[PDB]
């Protein structure tokens, strides 16, 4: 089934306007980097075998170019992490007094009680995501503590300064007034915030708690990162298993071949092994390059999302979760980032009769901002995304032309 | 009489130690839940073909069954492996014994060596003239059929007799129900624990779920 | 001749073995080759005997250097290397065949002999030894006749050989076929190679019954079943081994290895360098131990600066003050607590117009490669 | 070092070409790496084997080069798509996307051509000298709540003004700078002041 | 020619499949490109060499096809991400992006 059928009650003079709203926090999870694996030419193909190394020298620069490609991927991983996270010039910290107008943020702020200053949600994320043949794993340049410091700085700067820290220097502003800015940015007047502040803070805290519960219960949320980890580990496992194949030789053991045959025939057996293992290495490196291109695309998307969604308020639809984007919070995850998108969702709509314009004295009045609605008897003007009816006055509307042009114009009085 | 083999007839394919891994081996095992012939030793040692490999399970309470014979004609016209286990001695001979019309035990030779409640499972197979034996002993409390469970078998002797064995037979001590399975070249997903003990296995050709488990190596 | 500032992967570090360890079963028995090659009577080709050789020390050097053998062909193994490596058992097939048919007894051969009375497998591992017997077998002598690899087939298809001394091609030949197997199993036939005392916790070149390798042997808690001789890992290499002489199990850990990265500023600045041994402890190599490996030549500094040359795990290196290479935990940025309160706002009273440069690649050089001329130019 | 993005692409392409050329000097197991030397030396039966070894080696070299080239071309195409998007959204218009057109509030951008690339001069507005002020969400006048039409309420210590967000331009709080919604008992943090 | 973008994808996939099929008719140095013909011709010792040559050639063909498919799949995924972004920002809303 494609979804529930829903015929919209469309008519030429009917409008639905929400009388309420809900604050929804959704989670977007993006891979950022992958494991930095390095592979050694001679120890993988011709491990501690001078004869095999001399025979491999006849192929030229194949595996040294392979090493170059792997090194490029390894550097690219650190570049991806830096681009995603090091988007803030200074390490901002929140004040010791968390007076954010009813908003809590405790579950996403750093916890000083832990040896690693990670939030509760970051700890939940890190608890949800889980050789000797020339294969080495290089540590990432940025430690998890440093990534947590970046996320803490970004989140503190956001909470304490809106988008001003992203633009230039961090300019402090009370969080209620910042949320009023955000409400203005989605077409809702700030008095709606200032009058429903307690309800909105409660809704945000409930959404954060629901995020906590979902991350504590469902283990398949981090599938995007676990897929990358599984793919890398399984490619490494395949590369390791390829060392046990004969590729036509008498044995898959280089030492067994060496200790058994004279050099003239050991050369043939070793050459077959060399061809097989070189093909395995090239296949692994090509797959790694393609996967690294995919990871770089994902990390570029994550960096763009951070810049346009955490450091500011985004007008792009569905770029920051479903609904009208208010603000986003970053959370560090193993080889990835988690965005908590706070969006505004209209909740309880009502049917109204609407008119494009209103006739007063042979003149046509159009709303400056909002629409004309009728409760059956009286005509009001209200903002688009919240039912706040008001008396139609000359301060609410503007005049343009007369009554004989607009289709659907109605008769009323403009106070 | 016929019955199901349950999850028995599993042995270590080679003498290599493996720990905490799932190894897939293409070797002669008996299929899980296979139809294994049932023989009665109360109040039967017929002609049993060897085919490409033969399993044996003996549920014992008085050690009635003690030995086994191997060959093609078993009338001293050809070399015949003979294994006899009486008292505390294990005697193996390979040469042309003139067996009776109905061989039994009362209560040109080339090789020779001398050394219910009990289950003595066995494995017998000839590979390029090499006779391999796998065995293990486990105690149960049951008499009707094979108990349901898992237990691995370990090799004892390699006897390079190089003898055409298209038939075999058992030795009954007459003053003990014994089972004859068959081994086919089936891949098994062997699960080794941390101690190198095979604690579970999957018959890759049993059912689609087992096929999935073998393909996923889990 | 000029290197820019940065860290470069140049070589690979590898701890070299200090000494070689050879371990064989200490059996003094000698394999009965005399009764095989110098036997008074040899069987016929249809009923070639299969002698069983095990639990003895086989010296193939005398067999190889003896000049009495017309041909000495080894197919799966080198005849020179027979003494070093060793097998679980050896099988000697002795028979006498027509002189021109010595070619037929070889892997991948077909003929009246290779298909009917004696067939060698295509995966044959062993040596074939043949020599003429005109002065022993030729009379005439009619005791020799003929009729799946390694089969004995005990108008008839049987026709006898008449051997007389006045017959080169038709002359009889005595041939012994030595068959080897190389399944990993407890070896019983091993060449006259003297074993040596074993040493543990040291990178050595061990040799257990022909199983060569390099690694560090340590005491192991892995239980090996009595039939188990070797333990192998995922990559088919031996993980643990059981000593042939004393029944103990030794772990086999490969000797320490890792990449070597050299940290340098530009030669246009200085010629001092720092060496990073990736993923090793500072024991197998002004020494700083990092999570990325062992760092040599860089002075550890408590102060934190902006990263200059990345090393890994939050450690960076730079050339600074006299001047030298310093290693430090990189700083993430200047700390800045925002003066937040519930009734205070900061509003800019001025501004600045900033022009920044963003640079993006658009295209790359359009290179076309003539495939045929590159691979096989004007040929 | 400003043009490193372009110089890296140029260096990578030249170095891949150099490796491809150097691969022509490898034996790959043959007696020689020179096809003419092989041909002039051996009869066709053995020249076939030597040439086959050379052919396999060189074909593998070409396949490796072409695969690397395809991956690098995909990366370059992604960069070029980003550059085209930046041109369209940042030179042909003013972008509200944060950090898509340099740091600060984007005003306009200027394109400059570079060898195998493009350079954007992003002109942005950056606030410079901030000042601390006392602020309030709304203001009580006659039991009514007044909210700013555009901007915020600020206090210089004694007097209350209304100013725009990103520039300190204090103004007298009047009924044209503010709108009325509800009364004084709902807004948290409301303050008392006269609305002219 | 309006739908050239999609016709190019269809033609590229068809051409890749056709090339993979044609690669089965190549000798790759073997005496014949027909596996049954080789088997019915020679003994196993030499049939092994001929079959190994054919195996190397066909395995290389498969690897080349899979690599090209992976690269084209990455390109198609980039195009599909762009299409999804356009749908979300352009059909589900009004876009200020120029
Ligand atoms: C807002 O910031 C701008 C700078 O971004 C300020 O303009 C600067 O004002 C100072 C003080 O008048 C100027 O310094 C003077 O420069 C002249 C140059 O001839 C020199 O003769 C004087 O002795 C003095 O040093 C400075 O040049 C000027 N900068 C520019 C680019 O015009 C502006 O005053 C600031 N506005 C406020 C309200 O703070
Ligand atoms: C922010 O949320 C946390 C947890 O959701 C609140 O801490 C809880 O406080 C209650 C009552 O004091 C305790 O019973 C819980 O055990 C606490 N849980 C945790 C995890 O600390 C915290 O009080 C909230 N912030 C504010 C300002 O109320
Ligand atoms: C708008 O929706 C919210 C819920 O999101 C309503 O708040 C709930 O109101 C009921 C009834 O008064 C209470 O039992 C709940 O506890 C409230 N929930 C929260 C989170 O406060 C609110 O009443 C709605 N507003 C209107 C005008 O209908
Ligand atoms: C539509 O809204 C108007 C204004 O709220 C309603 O008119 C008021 O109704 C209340 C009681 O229902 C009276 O106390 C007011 O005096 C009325 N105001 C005026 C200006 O007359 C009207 O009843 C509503 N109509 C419907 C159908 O709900
Ligand atoms: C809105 O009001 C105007 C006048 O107040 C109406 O115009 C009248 O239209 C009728 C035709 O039905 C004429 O006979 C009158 O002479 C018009 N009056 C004037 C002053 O022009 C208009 O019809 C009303 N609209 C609706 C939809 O009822
Ligand atoms: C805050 O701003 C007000 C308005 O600009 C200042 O009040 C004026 O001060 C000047 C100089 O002292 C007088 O000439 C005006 O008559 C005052 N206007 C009014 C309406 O009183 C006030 O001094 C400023 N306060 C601070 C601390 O800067
Ligand atoms: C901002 O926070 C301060 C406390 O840091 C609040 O001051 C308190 O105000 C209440 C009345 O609302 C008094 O009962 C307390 O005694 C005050 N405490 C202190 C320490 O002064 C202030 O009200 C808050 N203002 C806003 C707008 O939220
Ligand atoms: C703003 O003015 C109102 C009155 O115009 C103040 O409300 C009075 O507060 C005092 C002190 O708490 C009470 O004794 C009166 O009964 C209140 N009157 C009314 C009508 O509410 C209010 O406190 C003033 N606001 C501030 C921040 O001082
Ligand atoms: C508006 O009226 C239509 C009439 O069919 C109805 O289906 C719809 O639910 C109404 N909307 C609301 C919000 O009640
Ligand atoms: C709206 O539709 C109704 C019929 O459903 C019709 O009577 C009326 O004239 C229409 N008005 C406009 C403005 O289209
Ligand atoms: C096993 O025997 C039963 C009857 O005893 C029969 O129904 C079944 O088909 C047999 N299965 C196999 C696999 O032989
Ligand atoms: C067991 O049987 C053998 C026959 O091979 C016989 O020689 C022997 O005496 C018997 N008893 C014992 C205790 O071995
Ligand atoms: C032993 O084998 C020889 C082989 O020629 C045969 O002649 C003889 O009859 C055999 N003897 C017995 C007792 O089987
Ligand atoms: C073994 O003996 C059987 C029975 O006579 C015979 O059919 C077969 O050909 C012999 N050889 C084998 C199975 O290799
Ligand atoms: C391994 O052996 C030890 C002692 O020998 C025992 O305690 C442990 O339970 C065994 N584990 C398994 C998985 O057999
Ligand atoms: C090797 O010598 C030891 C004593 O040094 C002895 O215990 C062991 O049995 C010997 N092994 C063999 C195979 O001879
Ligand atoms: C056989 O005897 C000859 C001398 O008669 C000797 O040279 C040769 O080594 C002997 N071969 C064996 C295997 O004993
Ligand atoms: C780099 O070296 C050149 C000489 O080759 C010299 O002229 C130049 O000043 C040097 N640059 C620096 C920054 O030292
Ligand atoms: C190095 O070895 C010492 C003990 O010799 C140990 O304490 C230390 O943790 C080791 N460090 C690393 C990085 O392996
Ligand atoms: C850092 O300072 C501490 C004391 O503040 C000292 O013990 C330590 O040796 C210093 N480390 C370095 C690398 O200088
Ligand atoms: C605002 O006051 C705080 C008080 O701690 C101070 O740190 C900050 O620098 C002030 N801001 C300005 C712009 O003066």
């Amino acid at each position: 089934s494609l979804g529930a059928e829903n015929s919209v009650a469309y008519s030429n003079n009917s409008i639905a306007i929400p009388t309420n709203f809900t604050i929804s926090v959704t989670t977007e999870i993006l891979p950022v980097s992958m494991t930095k694996t390095s592979v050694d030419c001679t120890m993988y193909i011709c491990g501690d075998s001078t004869e095999c190394s001399n025979l491999l020298l006849q192929y030229g620069s194949f595996c040294t170019q392979l090493n170059r490609a792997l090194t490029g991927i390894a550097v690219e991983q650190d570049k991806n992490t830096q681009e995603v996270f090091a988007q803030v010039k200074q390490i901002y910290k929140t004040p010791p007094i968390k007076d954010f107008g009813g908003f809590n943020f405790s579950q996403i702020l750093p916890d000083p009680s832990k040896p690693s200053k990670r939030s509760f949600i970051e700890d939940l994320l890190f608890n949800k995501v889980t050789k000797f043949n020339g294969l080495t794993v290089l540590p990432p340049l940025l430690t998890d503590e440093m990534i947590a410091q970046y996320t803490s700085a970004l989140l503190a700067g956001t909470i304490t300064s809106g988008w001003t820290f992203g633009a230039g220097a961090a300019l402090q502003i009370p969080f209620a007034m910042q949320m009023a800015y955000r409400f203005n940015g989605i077409g809702v007047t700030q008095n709606v915030l200032y009058e429903n502040q307690k309800l909105i803070a409660n809704q945000f805290n409930s959404a954060i708690g629901k995020i906590q519960d979902s991350l504590s219960s469902t283990a398949s949320a981090l599938g995007k990162l676990q897929d990358v980890v599984n793919q890398n580990a399984q490619a490494l496992n395949t590369l390791v298993k390829q060392l046990s194949s004969n590729f036509g030789a008498i044995s898959s053991v280089l030492n067994d071949i060496l200790s058994r045959l004279d050099p003239p025939e050991a050369e043939v057996q070793i050459d077959r092994l060399i061809t097989g293992r070189l093909q395995s290495l090239q296949t692994y490196v090509t797959q790694q390059l393609i996967r690294a291109a995919e990871i770089r695309a994902s990390a570029n998307l994550a960096a763009t999302k951070m810049s346009e969604c955490v450091l500011g308020q985004s007008k792009r639809v569905d770029f920051c979760g479903k609904g009208y984007h208010l603000m986003s919070f970053p959370q560090s995850a193993p080889h990835g980032v988690v965005f908590l998108h706070v969006t505004y969702v209209p909740a309880q709509e009502k049917n109204f009769t609407t008119a494009p314009a209103i006739c007063h004295d042979g003149k046509a009045h159009f709303p400056r901002e909002g629409v004309f609605v009728s409760n059956g008897t009286h005509w009001f003007v209200t903002q688009r995304n919240f039912y706040e009816p008001q008396i139609i006055t000359t301060d609410n509307t503007f005049v343009s032309g007369n009554c004989d042009v607009v289709i659907g114009i109605v008769n009323n009085t403009v106070y | 009489a016929y019955t199901n083999s349950f999850t028995r007839g599993v042995y270590y394919p080679d003498k290599v130690f493996r720990s905490s891994v799932l190894h897939s081996t293409q070797d002669l095992f008996l299929p899980f839940f296979s139809n294994v012939t049932w023989f009665h030793a109360i109040h039967d040692n017929p002609v049993l073909p060897f085919n490409d490999g033969v399993y044996f399970a003996s549920t014992e309470k008085s050690n009635i069954i003690r030995g086994w014979i191997f060959g093609t004609t078993l009338d001293s016209k050809t070399q015949s492996l003979l294994i006899v286990n009486n008292a505390t001695n294990v005697v193996i001979k390979v040469c042309e014994f003139q067996f009776c019309n109905d061989p039994f035990l009362g209560v040109n030779c080339t090789f020779e060596y001398v050394s219910f409640k009990n289950l003595r499972e066995f494995v017998f197979k000839n590979i390029d003239g090499y006779f391999k034996i796998y065995s293990k002993h486990t105690p149960i409390n049951l008499v009707r059929d094979l108990p349901q469970g898992f237990s691995a078998l370990e090799p004892l002797v390699d006897l390079p007799i190089g003898i055409n064995i298209t038939r075999f037979q058992t030795l009954l001590a007459l003053h003990a129900a014994y089972y004859v399975g068959y081994l086919q070249p089936r891949t098994f997903l062997l699960k080794y624990n941390e101690n190198g003990t095979i604690t579970d296995a999957v018959d890759c050709a049993l059912d689609p779920l087992s096929e999935t488990k073998c393909t996923l190596k889990s | 001749f000029t290197v820019e500032k940065g860290i470069y992967q140049t070589s690979n570090f590898r701890v070299q073995p200090t000494e070689s360890i050879v371990r064989f079963p200490n059996i003094t028995n000698l394999c009965p080759f005399g009764e095989v090659f110098n036997a008074t009577r040899f069987a016929s080709v249809y009923a070639w005997n299969r002698k069983r050789i095990s639990n003895c020390v086989a010296d193939y050097s005398v067999l190889y250097n003896s000049a009495s053998f017309s041909t000495f062909k080894c197919y799966g193994v080198s005849p020179t290397k027979l003494n070093d490596l060793c097998f679980t058992n050896v099988y000697a097939d002795s028979f006498v065949i027509r002189g021109d048919e010595v070619r037929q007894i070889a892997p991948g051969q077909t003929g009246k002999i290779a298909d009917y009375n004696y067939k060698l497998p295509d995966d044959f591992t062993g040596c074939v030894i043949a020599w003429n017997s005109n002065n022993l077998d030729s009379k005439g002598n009619y005791n020799y006749l003929y009729r799946k690899p390694f089969e004995r087939d005990i108008y008839f298809p049987l026709q006898s050989y008449g051997f007389q001394p006045t017959n080169v091609g038709y002359q009889p030949y005595r041939v012994v076929v030595l068959s080897f197997e190389l399944l990993h199993a407890p070896a019983t036939v091993c060449g006259p190679k003297k074993s040596t005392n074993l040493v543990k916790n040291k990178c050595v070149n061990f040799n257990f019954n022909g199983l060569t390798g390099t690694g560090v042997l340590t005491e192991s808690n892995k239980k090996f079943l009595p039939f188990q001789q070797f333990g192998r890992d995922i990559a088919d290499t031996t993980d643990a081994v059981r000593d042939p002489q004393t029944l103990e199990i030794l772990d086999i850990t490969p000797c320490s290895f890792g990449g070597v990265s050299v940290i340098t500023p530009g030669t246009n600045t200085s010629n001092q360098v720092a060496v990073l041994y990736q993923g090793v402890n500072c024991t197998e190599v002004n020494v700083f131990q990092t999570r990325a490996g062992c760092l040599i030549g860089a002075e550890h500094v408590n102060n934190s600066y902006e990263c200059d040359i990345p090393i890994g795990a939050g450690i960076c290196a730079s050339y600074q003050t006299s001047q030298s290479i310093i290693a430090y935990t990189m700083s993430l940025g200047a700390e800045n607590s925002v003066a937040y309160s519930n009734n205070s706002i900061a509003i800019p009273t001025n501004f600045t117009i900033s022009v920044t440069t963003e640079i993006l690649p658009v295209s790359m050089t359009k290179t076309s490669v003539d495939c045929t001329m590159y691979i096989c130019g004007d040929s």
